[PDB]
DNA sequence: CGTGGGCGGGAAAATCTCTAGCA
DNA sequence: ACTGCTAGAGATTTTCCCGCCCACG
DNA sequence: ACTGCTAGAGATTTTCCCGCCCACG
């Protein structure tokens, strides 16, 4: 990662790393927004 | 981007909103929003003395058995623990448990004999916790602590038929007060408020820890159509094509080829 | 609290805040957007001409 | 109207007009 | 130093904090943070992360005693080829192992034995036998069974094939001989697809044919190479040429097996 | 491997894979002629 | 001989107080004249002796020119330890080579200048053949020109140490803790970078 | 800079004339206070430059005391070939630690010791007193 | 006499890999 | 209908910085 | 002065063959 979230459901999550469109299941996902956002 | 700073400045002159509103609305870096809220005159409120470490302590004796109740008073979160014997070791053990779960910064209590043990002093010395005795931080929630204790006694009067032992019904009661009590502005039961307060405190203290090293640094800079190296200005945002600084009172942008950053 | 590292240099006490914060933010934003945006996509699939 | 926040960043007037538009129908 | 460094030291006295935590919480360079991590002696890590190398030389042979069905089994392995012998032991003692090693030395060109620090492998009888046969004795780290891990894996494999071969025989030793025959001949694969019996024949034949032939070569060819080394103008020599290259030759001056380019070299017939 | 041999002693053997000079010690060498030499 | 041993003593020319000093490794005269029996001029001379080379100690006699609070305050401010022969020879051979320049000069301190240079640079002999001002450089500047280990003993989880290295191996290291010559593998031990 | 070459300069402070001498290849100063600005005192300054430390020549300014007949006779039987920023760093360090100084000379002494052994740096955290002996070591060992 | 840019030397930071131990 | 995983140490690649000096204004 | 190692299974990449068919002689 870190990929960009596109759509969230309940069993799967659509993300985009650079140009691929990955459908990652819910038991494999990690979604967070860092406190380090203040620079980037 | 850079032309929204002045219309955030006049916005802070007319309405004096904090750095979060001017940062999220104008899509600014938060450092220039904290400097806009810093450069104001009437927007300079008090310091810390807000706090996520507002914690009230209160003992009670129900069914001839000690229940020690802690309240996270900043969010209204409350929990308790059944204590077998009144001594300072039990209070120090429960305080170290509370410090292990949540970042307890300051505790408010009375001058009770059990809460004045030197074991609790050694525990808070090993923890680094400011302590208050009998002094309310603000007198609004002072009655609300007692009213929440009476509310939890009403929940005990609900759920005493839900469990055999005292502490099992106590855990069911604090589960109910954590989840089965709704209302408020956006339907938060008890945990969403405290995780919002803790997340905002963590983010603003990360911003404090980020900005506390930048103010030591110096940026000597020249301008375009200029070789006069002015400064040393104060860095706001280091960029790849444009660096944001402030020399005296103006938020300026500079090319990196015109910049020179002292490392200390 | 004291042990830092892992994913983004935080302790586990910060990640357990951030995970539940994203939990009670993102799906509520999704519930707020799913009642507004409702677009119906008809698609002509591969190797075929049927607009499904 | 100058103070916002919450899940969607709502004010009080837009929230109460949304709940009144819900309550009418 | 700074007061934050001293308070990070107090943090290290109370919690033994990470270097990155002290670097983040007090805006420190990582070198002094790793020094403060290395300061207190209670903060000792789990050592290095790299495995050693076991010798692959034809003159070395490993031994081990293993246990199965309440009986002791002597196993011997040639390290370069993987050729295995095994036998049942009457009783675990140094004299019978010395007899087994004398049979091994009488059947095979054995120079070095590398075992663990067991009781039967430290007797005076095997010492007298290895002195009689001129065998270099060597042992390993006293509680590291990984240098003998080749023969440990070969104890695993032979017992696995014994699990396949136990039903054909009434007793242990017949199945042991059948299994070691199966592994030394029928098991094919590895480097060039062969069993270890052809591989040890290849090892000993290549060893003899590539020591006697170079012994006959080195008494005829004798070229003396002088060399002007790099970064310097001194013509140093003479050196013994090992093999003439195309643009760079390989020589030995006194002890260094080195490469010198031919433009920086000068070869003399005698 | 398999590299070509250049000179052999007892302690170390020098070989050449493509252009390198590998002074491999005796404890790491493997001197075998593969008997599928009957084609190459 | 230590790389920082110096020796201070006194001489009275016409009842006039000068302070002589000598490095024990070379026997190297330096000197200063003081106007009166004071301690401020002594600390003056001590840190002017340190003024170009680092000084580790100063050797004195048992007089009261080293038991005062000014010189001890200065030497403990700088960090030089105090402690109260090789000087008594050259202090006798400091009053002899003035005779080439004594009556040949109006001021006698010019004869002191020329005599201390003729002692400094134009005095050689012995094994090395250098001058004394170069002999002290040779001695100290040849004096100007080791890790710990920890280990986990096998069949145990407790880590011990520290110990000193003996010989480096690519799989195991041999070490001495105090007198225990032990060989420990690199997967069970760990060496400090310094 | 050749390791036999040194440099001199003068200054005036609190009514007292002080003189600095440096090694140009290293940069460690040595100052000394004299009562009267006479040629005797600067010839003794040439003594406390030359008689211990490995000098070859001299380097100072156009003062008449620096080129007197006493100085020229001292260079005559001292082999010194008279040819022809060292003060501001000393004037920085004296004012911070003037408080432990009953006289100005002790302040000069503690300031040059701060310059000696309390400011570590270079390539290995060295002093200037090590650098001068390393350069004259290269001279005596080449 | 007054400036610019690549280089190199060094720091330093992100990732690769690899292992110890959980009985 | 279920599932190996995670903290630390060199090691190696990737990248700013600085000073400097040789090439240029 | 000493040192983890080796046999087997998908899995994945790399590479002849054949037939064939579409492009050409
Ligand atoms: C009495 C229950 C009933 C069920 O069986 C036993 C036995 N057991 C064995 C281990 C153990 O061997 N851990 C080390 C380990 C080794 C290899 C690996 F891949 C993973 C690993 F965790 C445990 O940790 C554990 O909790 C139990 C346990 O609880 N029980
Ligand atoms: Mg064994
Ligand atoms: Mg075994």
């Amino acid at each position: 990662g870190p990929a960009k979230l596109l759509w969230k459901g309940e069993g799967a999550v659509v993300i985009q790393d650079n140009s691929d469109i990955k459908v990652v299941p819910r038991r494999k996902a990690k979604i967070i927004r860092d406190y380090g956002k203040q620079m980037a | 981007f850079l032309d929204g700073i002045d219309k955030a400045q006049e916005e802070h002159e007319k309405y004096h909103s904090n750095w979060r509103a001017m940062a999220s609305d104008f899509n600014l870096p938060p450092v220039v929003a904290k400097e806009i809220v810093a450069s104001c005159d009437k927007c300079q409120l008090k310091g810390e003395a807000c706090s996520p470490g507002i914690w009230q302590l209160d003992c009670t004796h129900l069914e001839g058995k000690v229940i020690l109740v802690a309240v996270h008073v900043a969010s209204g979160y409350i929990e308790a623990e059944v204590i077998p014997a009144e001594t300072g070791q039990e209070t120090a053990y429960f305080l170290l448990k509370l410090a292990g779960r949540w970042p307890v910064k300051t505790v408010h209590t009375d001058n009770g004999s059990n809460f004045t043990s030197t074991t609790v002093k050694a525990a808070c010395w090993w923890a680094g916790i400011k302590q208050e005795f009998g002094i309310p931080y603000n007198p609004q929630s002072q009655g609300v602590i007692e009213s929440m204790n009476k509310e939890l006694k009403k929940i005990i009067g609900q759920v005493r038929d839900q469990a055999e032992h005292l502490k099992t019904a106590v855990q069911m009661a604090v589960f109910i007060h954590n989840f089965k009590r709704k209302g408020g502005i956006g339907g938060y039961s008890a945990g969403e408020r405290i995780v919002d307060i803790i997340a905002t405190d963590i983010q603003t203290k990360e911003l404090q820890k980020q900005i506390t090293k930048i103010q030591n640094f110096r940026v000597y800079y020249r301008d375009s159509r200029d070789p006069v190296w002015k400064g040393p200005a104060k860095l706001l945002w280091k960029g790849e094509g444009a660096v944001v600084i402030q020399d005296n009172s103006d938020i300026k942008v500079v090319p990196r080829r015109k910049a020179k950053i002292i490392r200390d």
